[PDB]
């Protein structure tokens, strides 16, 4: 229906192997803002709505 | 200065105090910016530009 904006990691090969859309849930959300997958524990900053 | 051969060395008779206020800068406010939606708006079109 409409656009997507979703993470991507990349093994050596430059070839995809993990991803998460941005719009599935709450944590992923952070996920698309900082560009870091299994994001670790700590205060992040200026996320938007 | 250290005296030795005596002098007619000058002493000061009374003093006053003076107050010499001092203003050193030392904190700004602690920011956080996001040029993604500072350069441009909820609009997409900039976004992949
Ligand atoms: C990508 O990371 C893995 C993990 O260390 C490493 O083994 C691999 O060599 C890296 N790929 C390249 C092109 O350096
Ligand atoms: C102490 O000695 C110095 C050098 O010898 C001299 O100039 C000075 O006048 C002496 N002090 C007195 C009080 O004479
Ligand atoms: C020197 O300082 C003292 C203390 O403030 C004051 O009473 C006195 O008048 C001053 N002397 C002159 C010549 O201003």
């Amino acid at each position: 229906k409409d656009i997507s904006t979703v993470l991507v990691e990349t093994n050596s090969g430059g070839s995809v192997f993990r991803y998460s859309y941005c719009a599935d849930g709450f944590v992923n959300g952070l996920q698309c803002k900082l560009r870091l997958f299994d994001i670790p524990p700590g205060v992040y900053s200026n996320s938007e709505v | 200065a250290p005296v030795t051969n005596e002098r007619y060395t000058e002493m000061p008779l009374d003093h006053q105090l003076i107050l010499t206020e001092q203003f050193l800068q030392t904190t700004m406010p602690k920011f956080s910016v996001s040029c993604e939606t500072y350069i441009c708006d909820v609009s997409k079109a900039c976004k992949n530009l």
